């Protein structure tokens, strides 16, 4: 499919100015063939455990963001 | 409030509208390596591929470069427009704001102002033209899904919209913030050595704690409103993708695919589009002051077109009265009537806090009486023109201000053409300033620095006298300068005032709380209570009353 | 350079946890965009295929939730690196306002301080605000160039001319852009600091400007200096603009010159299925490097750019060492011993030639002379202000500077000869410097210095604002609260450096009764012998010498 956009669009601009990220021959691949397994076995669970990941790092900085203001 | 903004970018189309045939060109060659080469087996794609990399390298940077000048014009143009609209206001405009309040809104407001319009600005263009390409593509794909995608686009607005409204009372505040602690500083920095004095250097430095600590409670909140923002776009643009693809699937027609595939892509611009609105409104949050500068009509009257060739210094107060703004309903003069003309000397009298300095700035015009009338040679004030009227009336403040420059700049400051060094001569000459100054190292070239902190007490009184007889004036005034002068300046000064032939040129009134030069003044009147009480000759005076009560 | 750029890590360690933070953040945003693009495709082979309602739902449903993890964490990281940039700003603005403080006199007469204000405002931002874009940027980029070299290596023997051909180009031509970026950023910060006084000048004097009618004037020399800051952003941004022009050819020459020896490995046996794909694996990492080392470089210019801040962050002043006395009881006999003087700021002009006058409690001492005779810079001794460059002062037989600086300046205290106020209420300017201070203390002095009839007339009385430096009062008026604030202190030495000048013939003659105690001890200056009538001791004082 043709890229409109750049291959990396949140890195396309710093500050006003354009920067060197285009798709010159086309988008990397970025799924590696050990991924693309477990995304179909095993699958479900990883979604699991990524989200709990997500969670444990919101509870943590929390509490950070709770000590360095009494610190 | 968006169209008080880029009004100020509509003065410069021309340029603007040149940048973006240069931008929508460079995206036409950039998107087309993908839609005509194929990379496989092949010298054809090389070739043009090589070619079109160098004409979109080449117009992006000429595209960037008018880009950047165009933007420098208008940051510049705003600067400069927004401290010329300060200078006009009243002299009550800056008792109400403080030095150190103005001078931040004049320099950083306006520069985050134009630094916010111009990274958005050229990011909203880009995504613009590359969201209608991606548009015009989905409209071949399917013209049915694309009428529902844009149906359903502007339901995605209106949380941006609310957000926005927060962004805006959000930076006001921080901005004042900012402001009130740069007053804090320059404060003290300009008064070092009575803060030394005095050891409050802790004093200070917590006076100045206290505003950044409402600095942090705001950025505190913006941290939060950005993670807020940033959920919400990224959060609405998957849902928007992911319910046409329900409909989609619902569908099946079997050609969705070309239509999906840019789908996907389009939402990616409308995130970025929906990001821009927050920082729009952060801008307008950050302008409010400098806007409300520039389109506040000033308290004073405006200047008059009179100027005459000739002109006698026949200045005569009638029944004038005034109160300060800041305290109108007290009175501080009452009923003042008196007559100044051409070779006399009038001496005003008067115990601290009775309103002589402040009759010496109704003359100056720097207020409007609120009563009675005040006509220099038969005519208001304001009927004559701004600079003409400076010209003709000069006066020595009760402590004169002397600028940060060369001296022969300070005495020959404000007049419309330079001075020969044989006029600024012969004015110090006049003033009895010309027995010191020429005595410095580098004579009228040394300079001073901030204040006249430089010269000794005495000395300011001498260039200010000398500053205020360069310009010829019909009228001069003398508010408690010959106290401090030397008996050398004393001479000259008494020989100015009752001796020199030039007498018959000018009117001069004498503000002094002492008896120290009014005696051979041809009219003495005192003023106590905002009122003249006695007035005469320094003979009669003495009859009126035994002793005085003020001598004796 | 690495110094500053070392300091500021050493002024940025409070914040780490929120730097540590944001980088794990950084990391699970990511992670999830490589998940992504899976189930995306395998929605498009699906509506484009064999159809079938089921998995058709269940993978959207995973694209859903990845896309939600990815976004939640993108969304928090943006928030703490924009937080951690504000910390960062404010505690650099309080250290250095806090240092300036400390600096000796002589260091405000060498600097303007609309200039002082200016780079306080600005050059702080500078310093702080690349923090959410670059410290994003280089991370990502860095995260990106490991991912992509990891495909690569499954066709090594191409990847060790990866790591060859572009990697010295870049690195030895960037020192010439850092070199001369830096330079211009130093320019434009002392240009607009420059263009800043003049806005100081003309609002701090406006009635002085307005007396003469010169408005026009400063807004002509106020454009003048806009303009030779406009010419300076012309420069960075044309030369930034040409830089960036430079180096996407110097990309595509490497590119070019890759594919020439991609080909010619082929004919030495690896299939054109690894050359077609590994060439976008080049295409990409290439393009990031690139990024990296220029925000690197961009990161460390805007640092240097500041080079000023830090100097006036680490200044020592030129004062002596602090002193710790601190009696319980006073008794303020004060003597000079052989003192000479030269202003540091421009020496090799002596204004005092040598003194040896002493002072006693309940004795009031009367210093006369001519303007520039040197009396208000003999006070400013008194005071400890300035270290005489000859002889020594002393306080009850003990330096001047070995007394504490709080109890030093509780005890001697002095009436200037242009009196300065502060913003704020009469009570303040009052007991101003006292940390506490009851209002029945405040109201002794305001009567003790004949106050009390003009504050009571006030809007609110002892609490009435007073304008900025006083501008909202008389010049008598100014005086007297100039007064009170230094007898509110009970000081146990008293100097009058012509206080009496600007006071009324009925004050001047009411204020003559300042040893009426006793047990203090008073210097008062004067122009003239006609105020000076019942002094004990009488000092004449001219050139630098007395007589
Ligand atoms: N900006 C102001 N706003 C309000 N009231 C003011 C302001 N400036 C001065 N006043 C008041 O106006 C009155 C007159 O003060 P003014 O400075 O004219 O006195 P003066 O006779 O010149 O005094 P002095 O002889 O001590 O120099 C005083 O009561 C003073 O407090
Ligand atoms: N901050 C300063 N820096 C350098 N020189 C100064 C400073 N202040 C005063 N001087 C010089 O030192 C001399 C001290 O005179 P001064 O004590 O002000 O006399 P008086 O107090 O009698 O007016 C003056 O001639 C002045 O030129
Ligand atoms: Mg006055
Ligand atoms: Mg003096």
């Amino acid at each position: 499919a043709i890229r409109i956009l750049g291959c990396d669009p949140e890195l396309r601009f710093h500050h006003g100015h354009a920067l060197n990220i285009r798709g010159l021959f086309g988008c990397p691949k970025t799924t590696p063939k050990g991924i693309v397994f477990l995304l179909e076995r095993y699958g479900g669970a990883t979604l699991m455990l990524y989200l709990l990941m997500i969670l444990l790092s919101l509870m943590l900085t929390a509490l950070m963001l709770y000590v360095i203001e009494d610190l | 409030p968006v169209r008080r903004l880029l009004g100020c970018l509509g003065s410069e189309t021309r340029r603007l509208s040149l940048f973006l045939v240069l931008v929508v060109l460079s995206s036409l060659g950039e998107m087309a390596i993908p839609f005509f080469t194929g990379r496989l087996t092949f010298t054809r794609n090389l070739t043009l591929m090589s070619i079109l990399t160098i004409a979109s390298a080449v117009l992006e940077f000429v595209g960037d470069g008018i880009y950047n000048n165009t933007m420098g014009h208008v940051h510049s143009h705003l600067q400069g427009e927004v401290f010329g609209a300060v200078l006009r206001q009243e002299t009550e405009f800056f008792q109400q704001n403080q030095t150190g309040n103005i001078m931040s809104r004049v320099t950083e407001d306006t520069s985050t102002l134009s630094d916010s319009l111009s990274e958005n600005l050229s990011l909203f263009l880009w995504y613009l033209v590359r969201g209608l390409c991606l548009l015009g593509i989905m409209l071949w794909g399917s013209v049915s899904l694309t009428m529902v995608t844009l149906i359903t686009l502007p339901l995605l607005f209106l949380l941006p919209k609310k957000v926005g409204k927060w962004y805006q009372l959000l930076e006001v505040q921080v901005r004042e913030s900012l402001a009130k602690s740069s007053q804090v500083a320059i404060e003290a920095l300009s008064a070092m050595p009575t803060v030394r004095s005095f050891a409050n250097e802790e004093g200070e430095a917590q006076k100045f704690r206290e505003k950044l600590q409402e600095i942090k409670t705001l950025n505190q909140k913006e941290a939060v409103a950005y993670a807020v923002n940033s959920w919400t776009t990224s959060i609405s643009g998957m849902l928007l993708k992911v319910g046409i693809l329900y409909i989609g699937g619902q569908l099946v027609s079997g050609n969705l695919v070309t239509f999906v595939l840019y789908q996907m892509q389009f939402t990616q611009a409308v995130e970025v589009l929906l990001s821009i609105y927050p920082r729009v409104q952060k801008a307008v949050g950050s302008s409010e002051k400098i806007f409300e500068y520039l389109d506040r009509t000033p308290r004073c009257p405006p200047s008059g077109l009179l100027t005459p060739l000739h002109l006698e210094g026949l200045v005569q107060f009638q029944d004038v009265s005034f109160a300060y703004p800041n305290r109108p309903d007290v009175l501080v003069l009452q009923g003042l009537t008196f007559t100044l003309r051409p070779g006399e000397v009038t001496a005003l009298v008067g115990p601290n806090g009775s309103g002589k300095s402040t009759v010496a700035a109704l003359l100056q015009n720097l207020y409007q009486p609120t009563g009675g009338q005040l006509l220099l040679d038969g005519k208001p004030l304001p009927q004559y023109e701004h600079r003409y009227l400076h010209r003709q009336v000069a006066a020595v403040g009760q402590e004169p201000q002397v600028f940060g420059r060369s001296l022969q700049e300070n005495i020959a400051y404000g007049l419309t053409q330079k001075p020969t060094m044989e006029e600024i001569t012969a004015a110090a000459v006049k003033s009895g300033a010309h027995s010191f100054i020429s005595g410095l190292p580098q004579g009228y070239d040394t300079e001073v620095d901030e204040a006249g902190s430089q010269l000794s007490g005495g000395q300011r009184q001498a260039v200010a006298l000398a500053r205020a007889l360069i310009r010829k004036p019909c009228v001069l005034i003398l508010d408690d300068a010959t106290s401090a002068l030397d008996a050398n300046s004393q001479l000259q000064v008494e020989q100015l005032l009752y001796e020199s032939p030039e007498r018959y040129s000018r009117s001069v009134l004498l503000i002094t709380q002492h008896l120290s030069l009014v005696e051979q003044a041809d009219h003495i009147l005192f003023l106590e209570g905002g009122a003249i009480r006695e007035g005469g000759t320094h003979q009669q005076l003495m009859e009126k009353k035994g002793c005085y009560w003020a001598m004796v | 350079n690495k110094v500053l750029m070392w300091r500021l890590l050493k002024l940025s360690r409070p914040d780490l946890p929120l730097l540590v933070a944001a980088f794990f953040f950084l990391v699970l945003a990511v992670l999830g965009e490589t998940l992504i693009p899976h189930y995306s495709g395998r929605v498009i082979d699906i509506l484009g295929g064999d159809f079938d309602p089921h998995a058709f739902a269940s993978a959207i449903f995973f694209m859903c939730l990845f896309s939600f993890g990815s976004s939640l964490s993108a969304g928090c990281r943006g928030g703490c690196f924009t937080y951690t940039m504000s910390r960062i700003n404010l505690r650099i603005r309080e250290q250095l306002f806090s240092s300036l403080l400390r600096q000796d006199l002589g260091f405000f007469q060498e600097t303007k301080t609309g200039e002082l204000n200016s780079r306080l405002s600005s050059d702080t931002t500078l310093m702080s605000n690349w923090l959410p874009l670059n410290a994003n940027v280089l991370l990502r980029s860095l995260v990106k160039v490991v991912g992509l070299y990891g495909f690569m290596l499954s066709i090594s023997p191409r990847l060790t001319l990866l790591s060859l051909l572009h990697m010295p180009f870049t690195i030895a031509a960037e020192k010439v852009y850092n070199t001369r970026h830096q330079e211009v950023l130093r320019e434009i910060q002392d240009a607009v600091a420059r263009a800043g006084q003049v806005v100081r000048e003309a609002v701090g004097g406006l009635q002085t400007v307005r007396s003469f009618g010169a408005e026009e004037h400063e807004v002509c020399r106020y454009k003048e200096a806009l303009e030779q800051c406009r010419q300076l952003y012309w420069r960075r941004d044309l030369e930034r603009a040409l830089y960036l022009l430079v180096r996407r050819v110097l990309h595509l020459g490497v590119q070019m010159l890759m594919l020439s020896c991609g080909l010619q490995q082929m004919q030495d046996g690896l299939t054109q299925g690894s050359l077609l794909s590994f060439m976008i694996y080049q295409e990409s990492v290439g393009s990031y490097v690139q990024t990296l080392v220029y925000i690197y470089g961009d990161m460390l210019s805007n640092v240097g750019a500041a080079e000023k801040v830090f100097s006036y962050m680490d200044r020592q002043p030129n004062l002596p060492s602090p002193g710790t006395l601190a009696p319980t009881t006073l008794q303020g006999v004060v003597k000079f011993q052989d003192v000479s003087f030269a202003y540091p700021n421009r020496p090799d002009r002596p204004v005092l030639k040598g003194l040896t006058f002493t002072l006693r409690p309940g004795e009031v001492t009367a210093l006369v002379g001519p303007n520039g005779s040197g009396k208000s810079t003999v006070a400013a001794l008194l005071q400890n202000l300035y270290q005489p460059t000859g002889g020594q002062v002393l306080l009850d037989e003990k330096p001047i500077s070995q007394y504490e600086h709080c109890y030093l300046h509780s005890q001697v205290v002095s009436v200037g000869q242009e009196p300065v106020l502060f913003s704020g209420s009469v009570r303040n300017n009052i007991a101003y410097g006292l940390q506490s201070c009851e209002d029945d203390k405040v109201m002794a002095a305001a009567q003790a210095a004949h106050a009390d009839d003009f504050i009571q007339e006030m809007e609110h009385g002892i609490y009435t604002d007073v304008g900025e430096k006083g501008s909202q009062l008389a010049a008598g008026q100014k005086q007297r609260l100039a007064i009170a604030r230094a007898l509110v202190r009970d000081p146990r030495v008293l100097i009058l450096d012509e206080a009496t000048s600007a006071l009324d013939v009925q004050c001047e003659q009411a204020l003559q009764d300042w040893n009426s105690r006793g047990d203090r001890t008073v210097l008062v200056i004067a122009h003239r012998l006609q105020t000076v009538q019942r002094a004990h001791q009488i000092l004449v004082l001219q050139e630098g010498k007395l007589q």
